[PDB]
């Protein structure tokens, strides 16, 4: 039951309306240097794999001549390994380069919800974060450590928190109402009552009042727990579920690769129990 | 429903007693299968937790800091179940040190000890065991061990010295963290019911 | 950028869909146990096949192996080879249809491609038809050990190393002279009547002759018999596109038969890459 | 002085009593050596009894069917434990037999299942477990399992049907093939008194 | 329109001269490019010739098999220009048959060779040249050569003699096969004059 | 610091070049054709095979030359294995010649392994003898597709599953159990003449006891015809060294057939090393 | 005796009257191979200059920056043989600039258009030709080449400009490091007339 | 068959042990994590590197060491390369000492590698030294923009691009050239006191030297100071064994800095082969 695979052409709709230009590579990728994971012949060719969609529109935004202003959509596989299996699935996506503001992530987010919105039935929900948050965080908590609470935020570990507080003797209130918020207050209101710098409130604010206005009926929730996300994401970050299949249906954010600024999301349709 | 992945072992009888506690009943109690109304249970091996939880298959479950590192396990982990403190240890004979010629180590945990070797650039021949790690050393099938220490009875009856502190144990309730989205308002129930329970326990 | 003329795709989709084609979208890489040549080894230890035959993996792929029907199918995707030592990928646009229960779905899948390269293609398009039968028939007396080479020399049309042939070993090639010589002189399909074939090769180039010609009076159906080459790939009725205008071969396809089955398929080559 | 690797389990007891009734007194015990004059016992978990074997680490050890041919491993099999039969077998929801293309199983066996899927023209994927096995086809993870049965009880407890005996399990003692030349009068003397006493039983 | 790749070198001047002999004029011509609305020339070299009729850059070139098999490149091929006979060989130093070691073999033509030590069961380095071949076993560079041998009168000024013939060569009038069909009228009517020309001289 | 005793190195290369064996030295990778077995990919599309055989390596080494020669050669290099998924390496010292003209070829080979094995290792030393002529005479008694499991059970020297097999499967099998038992309990050379054996087997089986059992009177020769995976590999007799003091096998060799070619070979393991 | 390794074609002569000036006496002479008792000159491709001089078949020999480059060898080079400079350039058809992503180039020298294009981080598909790399461009083989110039009026006879130097070019004497130690006496003395006679001209 | 000189092992073996090296010896291929130039992959996941250098090897296998060890080896194994793409071996016999804690210990080395040369070798041979730290000093007034650039002509000896170089930019290169012009005419170490050297490069070069030229009445000793290509794998001096009956390059070697500390080293070339 291929047939999933027809949701690209209404995909390719929304994105073409939006100014996105069809983006294609191959699967493989010759590489001049082995990187991570690599595939190599019988003929002298060491390739890599598409393993992640940005990093490919990225790598060749390099090859093409000074500057290149870049707004695409792509549809196909993205390659993975579990264990040591190759395993596959399938991705529409956008990408942005530079973001020249909010209104270029918003454009991108109204795509990539509105998709979502119609490919999967049941409840959606589009979960909002910032980079932008966490320096705030560590910079009240001593330096050496600062990878321990980051981590205990992304595995919503209070509990271990609390433990830190009492035998580190350091008051971690902030870290534990982020923790709490994202459980309890995951409304976008709740924003008025957190601590954060202006310009990650606003962002926050602004990303969640347009989701709000134009999808009555996806639940927009806030949660800066993610804080794995700190050095592949640069500003708003993104993430969709489905209820009905209980999965996670979708996933980008804001980036800043060595220097200028991007924006970009993808979709699985279907993947991701994790 | 709720789908729970419990482990066998040491930790059975505590978890299953803390779900009863908590008004579980399950009408379908099958050795390795208890299946509930609004709550079923996988009585699974502990280094299994984590596959159940990454493919959605369960819901939530318990484990040790150990299988979560061992399996490069990434997920949610609220808060502890109670348990006496261990500790993940590298060991070897006593007053022989740390052998320099390419330190060949026993576990139970090849990949928690296979990335402890990189951390400290040594090169060593991973030797896989299921149990009575302690006794490659005594045996010449190993020159040293990384496995998990409590009180240090078993390593001072097998002449062993604890060489080094890899890190310490606690046993978590775990969640994976697309449910904790998709079915939030059960979760949290379940999770604050589970925890109040616990509480009861000074 | 990478740019792909999408709309190509949708229109190709359209007209597969128009027809109950339905889609096919597989991962370029495959695991492979045993290395054939063309493989790929992976930091894992697996080793893959990528691919680059589409019937090949419609069939093993998904064809509900056990019980149960039809499989039309419409694919757009890239399909790899190799160009001396470097990896190339063409996207093609193709059609499959397995089984072939008669030559009326061989009409089906020519007449969706023939339509798309009219509409893609901006200059004179060329309908070449063949047909794998007519080989076993000359040959027939030919000498086992000269099957090849005259094969090879039908192949590349060279006349004059079988009139050598024919002289030096003192036999009658006549037969496959005329072959050659038609391919040349006698392409209408008018002439058909006039050819020596087994009867149901010479019905089988009629029919599909005399559809494609009322269809598309535009198009230049023609006849050429000569393309020893498809005989080790497929067996029936064959056809090759030429574009005049780019001066390049825009599509191809026929009846296989894969083990007792039989199917017939088609590809339209849109882009080459990397 | 011979070393005996002896599994911890449902075996420990039956080894350890053929022992005693051979006349081995244990002077030191641990809950996982058992040293005494002449014997060493090193209680070890049943898959590791070969790596304790083949390493010249252990000169004699009981193993089953099942871990032997689990690891590839070469070695002298003199005679066996009498045991209740079990066999490896193949296994999936009742019924439902065996929905094919695409086979992914759950085992304990991760050896045994792969030389099994190739002796049959199989494309399959392996989940390896620690146990409940039995368990995998319910919940998303497999459709098929490889475990061991004797009653019957744990495949029809959980609504699974034996599709294909794989091998009937017996328990072998096994000696070191090095030691059983370098050591062969104590390991034979020892081998003698031990099958004399099952014979006997 | 009909272009053609022209081998430069030894077969330029007879392959220029047949063009004349059609009607060809030329009316603009560097050392490279001959052109003359209706007709384009690519003065090129022979290795090439195969490289600019597969891409269906030309649609018309001449070649000796050498390059037809050193380039595994398969294209239309109605019919040959008549030359002298020339014979692909393998070659060693006078009476010193073959080394029996890893065998070193110098040639213009790696693909033939690396080919050729397969088919034989060969453990061979391979040191390419671009021309005086026929050194190297002097020189000690190699063990063997494979080269084109016609007479024989350059392999034996240089104490070597021929030890295998790979296969003999010819040289073919080559089409590209799209444009066969593409402009197939142009085609056949510059192949029908030029076969016409070449049993005029009578040959 | 990965330290060769080549003191032992030096020792048996004089053994051998004394008895006329040459050196033979190669590297341990060769550029192969073909994707077979245990390959190597390289950065450049080469396919390598690793030195996983001596006389595999002498062997095509040989075919190379094509005229046929007589190879009489000694080596001393690593071999490399597979122990699950990592490469190890042991290093060897061998012989080869091939063709065997006579048993003395193979008694050659024998004398200087032996000797070399008795004096690089400390303990007392075991010499086990077999032969591979054994296992046709002993088969054919017994039903054809029998075969290839009652070899399995010789070479586990599971003498129960036989006496086992003597009922549940109605056949004689006695003399198979006489073998192993022989193996085990009437290993000394001396009751070679109690066996029931093909004739030229027992000849072979002799003269080697003998030879060995003059020229190393501090050796324990024994004879044992267990083993029956070497018959895939081996042709006729073969042999296998045991330390008692390291308790390891220490050597091991043996008559081998390549197409109609005889030949001998002989191995010692001074070994280790991780790859 | 000395081995040089002499460029067939455009410096044929030069050396070859260079060699006459310095008492070079051959006795032997063919088109590929000029022997002298003391001096043998083998008569060589340009291209194949370097690889008889790294196996230490040739002592010495002649040629340009450009095979030195593309073949990646390191030999000495004490002094020039004077020639008109010519310069290594990129070029493509006039005005139409560089396409971006996928550069087709052709070139006969494929290592240094290969390393080129490594430098500025090109994606390049390169065409290995064997002369007449200006038709390509014209042709719709390649987009771009890499070719020598000097006067400039081959590329603008074509319709081609220069988009960027990449090397210029003088041709050498180059010598075998070894042979060099290893006969210096007899190099030393070939040179030094060598010089000479060029310093007269 | 693949016959080796190894009369000539030994010898070298015997002349290390006198002056206290071990052996050493290492399977050809190892594991790696990460990938670095030439590498293999096996149809198991690994991934490897191979011997392309024994000091490099030497020292990456002398790192697995806690206090750090104090070693002195000499090999004699096949080492590595690529020539086209083509995997090549050449049979090496070397030493390696790390610490140097001295210029005794570099003359020691030396004294094996020259001696096994004098004996291995027919023609006349000439053992050329140079040092490391003649280059500093050098460049030291010289634009950094043009140092890559200076250090390759004066490796390539050409004096012509130099003095063009002198022209083109307006510099004293004087000092360059007159290292080139010393290094075809003034090779004989007597001229060591009119060389314009750091006192320290002068002081190990004169004793280098002497020692040889004291020892070594056969050979010629003689001095390069080019030779640029050294200057990041070695750090002093340096020495290159030719023979000029073959016309090769037989032994090379010299001192080097290991993170930390000093260490010597040099290797023989003795017998190429393919793969
Ligand atoms: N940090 C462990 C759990 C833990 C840390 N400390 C004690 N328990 C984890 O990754 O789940
Ligand atoms: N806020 C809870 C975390 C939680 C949410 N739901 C259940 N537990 C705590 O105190 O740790
Ligand atoms: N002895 C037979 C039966 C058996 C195997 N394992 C246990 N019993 C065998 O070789 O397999
Ligand atoms: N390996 C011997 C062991 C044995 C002891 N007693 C008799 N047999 C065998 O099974 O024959
Ligand atoms: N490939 C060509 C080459 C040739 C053969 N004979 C002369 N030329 C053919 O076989 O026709
Ligand atoms: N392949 C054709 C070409 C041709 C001949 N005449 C005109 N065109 C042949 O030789 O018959
Ligand atoms: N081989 C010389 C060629 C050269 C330099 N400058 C001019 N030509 C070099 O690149 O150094
Ligand atoms: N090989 C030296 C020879 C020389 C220099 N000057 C005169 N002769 C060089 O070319 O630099």
């Amino acid at each position: 039951d291929f047939l999933d695979f027809e949701k690209v052409f209404s995909f390719y709709s929304k994105a073409t309306k939006k100014g996105f230009s069809p983006f294609f590579v191959p699967a493989l990728e010759k590489a001049e240097e082995p990187a991570g994971n690599f595939f190599l012949d019988r003929k002298g060719n060491l390739f890599s794999i598409r393993e992640d969609f940005t990093k490919t529109v990225l790598n060749h935004r390099k090859r093409y001549s000074p500057d290149s202003q870049i707004k695409v959509w792509y549809a196909d596989f993205v390659y993975r390994y579990s264990g040591s299996d190759l395993v596959a699935e399938y991705q529409l996506g956008l990408e942005k380069v530079p973001r020249n503001s909010l209104d270029d992530s918003l454009e991108v987010l109204e795509i990539i919800v509105e998709s979502a919105s119609e490919f999967f039935e049941g409840p959606v929900i589009v979960e909002i974060g910032h980079t932008g948050v966490y320096e705030d965080l560590l910079k009240e908590i001593p330096k050496d450590l600062h990878e321990k609470v980051l981590n205990l935020i992304d595995t919503k570990n209070l509990a271990e928190i609390e433990f830190l507080s009492h035998m580190k003797k350091i008051d971690l209130s902030r870290v534990e109402k982020i923790i709490e918020d994202s459980i309890y207050r995951r409304s976008p209101e709740h924003l008025k009552t957190m601590d954060l710098p202006l310009s990650v409130r606003e962002d926050l604010l602004s990303a969640s009042s347009f989701l709000q206005e134009k999808f009555p009926t996806v639940s927009v929730e806030i949660d800066l727990t993610l804080a794995r996300t700190i050095e592949e994401y640069c500003g708003l970050i993104f993430t969709i579920y489905d209820t009905s299949s209980s999965r996670l249906v979708a996933a980008g954010g804001e980036y800043t690769v060595n220097g200028e600024k991007g924006v970009g999301g993808s979709i699985f349709l279907e993947g991701k129990t994790c | 429903m709720l789908k729970l992945a419990i482990p066998k072992g040491r930790l059975e009888e505590k978890v299953m007693t803390y779900l009863k506690k908590t008004g579980v009943i399950f009408e379908r109690e099958s050795s390795i299968l208890r299946e509930g109304k609004d709550i079923v249970c996988f009585m699974v091996r502990p280094f299994d937790v984590p596959t159940y939880l990454v493919h959605g298959v369960a819901d939530i479950g318990f484990c040790g800091t150990d299988v979560l590192l061992e399996k490069e396990t990434s997920l949610i982990q609220p808060f502890f179940i109670p348990t006496n403190i261990s500790r993940m240890v590298l060991a070897g004979p006593k007053g022989r040190g740390i052998p320099e010629g390419e330190k060949r180590i026993a576990t139970k945990f090849p990949n928690v000890t296979q990335r402890y070797c990189e951390s400290k650039g040594w090169h060593c021949r991973i030797i896989p065991l299921k149990g009575s790690v302690e006794l490659a050393p005594i045996a010449g099938l190993s020159d040293l061990i990384v496995d998990i220490t409590e009180t240090g009875r078993t390593l001072k009856e097998n002449n062993l010295e604890i060489l080094d502190e890899i890190f310490v144990i606690r046993t978590h309730v775990v969640v994976n963290p697309v449910s904790y989205r998709t079915k939030r308002e059960e979760v949290v129930s379940f999770l604050e019911k589970l925890q109040e329970v616990i509480e009861h326990d000074s």
